[PDB]
């Protein structure tokens, strides 16, 4: 569930690029950032654990940033191309590749 | 010296945003530029009162 | 494939044209969660053998 961090238009639709506070409906706990790293073993830990607590802090708020559809399309194209090239690499490693497969590559 | 800037104490609030009641803020003197502070020093004459 | 048949397509309205506006948060949108206080982006990835 989402909680506004500012005045809203009579509970209208959630605006784009708007700060929100996340809460767990089943537990009724609000999200919170903890400094306990998840990769303390690493020389320079970069992963910080998150936890949900019953108390709510106005400071702990996660903003939702919209991503353009073009970026998602490019990412999907990149993933699909990587998969197809991996398949072509496997075929070449096997030693035989069909002419149609070569043209597709 | 009475002039004071109200500034966001929370990263969520940004300059130019409307101040909302119940929000923690920072009061910065315009000329001095050093924010107000509730120090721990206690006045001798008054008991339990700390200087600002 | 295009060929004579008896197949029928049941149209289901995922989203109306009015709701298809870029000024609102719409279901199915791809978003990034950014923690304002720590100025960090929420990430999910495999650390040792499990997603965290």
């Amino acid at each position: 569930e989402l909680d506004p961090t500012t005045l809203q238009k009579t509970d209208s639709f959630v605006p784009r690029n708007s700060y929100v506070r996340l809460r767990h409906l089943c537990t009724n706990t609000w999200i919170q950032s903890t400094n306990v790293p998840i990769d303390i073993e690493e020389e320079r830990p970069i992963r910080l654990m998150l936890g949900t607590c019953p108390t709510k802090e106005d400071k702990e708020a996660f903003a939702i940033v919209s991503v353009p559809v073009s970026e998602i399309r490019d990412l999907d194209f990149a993933n699909d191309a990587s998969s197809m090239l991996a398949s072509a690499v496997e075929k070449l490693n096997e030693g035989f590749i069909s002419q149609n497969d070569r043209r597709f590559v | 010296g009475s002039w004071l800037f109200i500034q966001p104490f929370w990263k969520l609030r940004s300059n130019g945003d409307n101040v909302v009641v119940g929000d923690k803020v920072i009061l910065n003197p315009v000329n001095a530029g050093q924010p107000l502070h509730a120090s721990n020093y206690e006045l001798s004459d008054n008991a339990g009162c700390k200087e600002v | 494939n295009s060929v004579n048949c008896n197949t029928s397509w049941k149209i289901n309205l995922f989203m109306q044209f009015r709701d298809h506006l870029e000024e609102v948060l719409k279901g199915g949108d791809v978003v990034r969660l950014f923690h304002a206080e720590q100025e960090k982006f929420l990430t999910c990835d495999e650390y040792k053998g499990k997603l965290q």
